[PDB]
């Protein structure tokens, strides 16, 4: 009855007793530096705890992945606990999600509602593979970041895979948006300053599910009722005017995406089945992400939208 | 258990890129 992400975050906060302190510091940095897209840069995470910096600046800091685990989860939870958004994608939509068109602008992934969203795609039956160890992907966090490749600050989108395991690898995977380049350019042809490739292919795979939160006209429902993108970007966290402290949600806001569409598809399949149950002497054309460019006003833009499933009878 | 995962993605690295 309590989501696994919340349970694991609550566990972390308990086991690393300095967690609440670090979030407050992050909050302080946020309010002062007023970042436009991110909430708190990953780079700055050594500052939050002094013991972590002391153990991270020994030879063995970038070698110890447990410290990087701590820092990654501080960076992630600190941004995520202010909104606690969980977006469950519908079956009949997850299936039709395949890789996006390769010239989609990165810029459209600057349109997330919150600083960090958790996307639930366990109905995709996608797994993650590492050295003989295969793990089912329950979901993933998309969280913003501001990074410094020296002298320059870029807008990066980080992905954190959730496999619901004790040894989950929470180390964020970056995907630079600040460039004018499309998804293909960055991810595919290695133009990014991040060239790890395994991470880049993993990100590309994640992209088609994350797109729903960046569309101008989302099928988001909260508890069965439509959410306008206007209402979705409304603030959740409350800031105290005298103290400066943050008031955060006690429970997550679990949304559903593509549920009208899913129901429609379920009903189409129901007609097919009914026809086959009465045997008298009728198919679904699957939906898909569709990309195109209006290319008007001289400014070149690439538009992607969901082309829905269609009952062909 | 035969109804299962059919897609594999490369597991994320446990390091952060230089920077």
């Amino acid at each position: 009855s309590m989501h696994h992400t919340i349970a694991r975050m609550n566990a972390f906060n308990k086991a690393f007793a300095n967690a609440k302190d670090c979030y407050k510091k992050m909050q302080a940095w946020h309010l002062l530096n007023k970042p436009k897209h991110a909430f708190f840069p990953m780079q700055n995470t050594p500052a939050l705890d002094n013991g972590l910096a002391a153990l991270y600046e020994l030879r063995g800091g970038k070698e110890d992945a447990h410290i990087l685990s701590i820092l990654s989860r501080l960076y992630l939870y600190g941004a995520w606990r202010n909104t606690l958004g969980i977006y469950q994608l519908d079956e009949e939509i997850i299936k039709d999600c395949k890789e996006l068109p390769d010239d989609t602008p990165t810029s459209i992934f600057l349109n997330l509602p919150d600083w960090c969203v958790y996307v639930d795609i366990s109905s995709a039956q996608i797994a993650t593979f590492d050295d003989g160890v295969a793990k089912h992907i329950k979901g993933f966090w998309a969280i913003y970041d501001i990074v410094e490749m020296n002298g320059i600050n870029h807008d990066v989108l980080d992905f954190v895979v959730d496999t619901d395991t004790d040894d989950n690898v929470y180390v964020p995977q970056p995907f630079i948006l600040s460039s004018g380049q499309s998804v293909a350019e960055v991810l595919d042809y290695g133009a990014s300053l991040f060239d790890d490739d395994t991470s880049n292919t993993l990100i590309k795979g994640l992209l088609p599910y994350l797109l729903w939160l960046c569309v101008a006209e989302p099928d988001i429902t909260y508890k069965g009722l439509p959410v306008s993108r206007e209402e979705l970007t409304r603030p959740k966290h409350s800031i105290n005017k005298k103290t400066g402290a943050f008031v955060t949600p006690s429970e997550p806001f679990i949304y559903q995406i593509g549920e009208r569409l899913g129901s429609e598809v379920r009903r189409y399949q129901s007609i097919i089945d009914g026809e086959q149950k009465r045997n008298r002497p009728p198919h679904i054309r699957r939906g898909h992400w569709h990309g195109y460019w209006q290319g008007t006003g001289q400014a070149k833009e690439f538009r992607v939208r969901w082309q829905p499933a269609v009952f062909v009878n | 258990y035969q109804k299962m995962i059919y897609k594999l993605l490369p597991g994320p690295n446990k390091m952060l890129p230089k920077v």
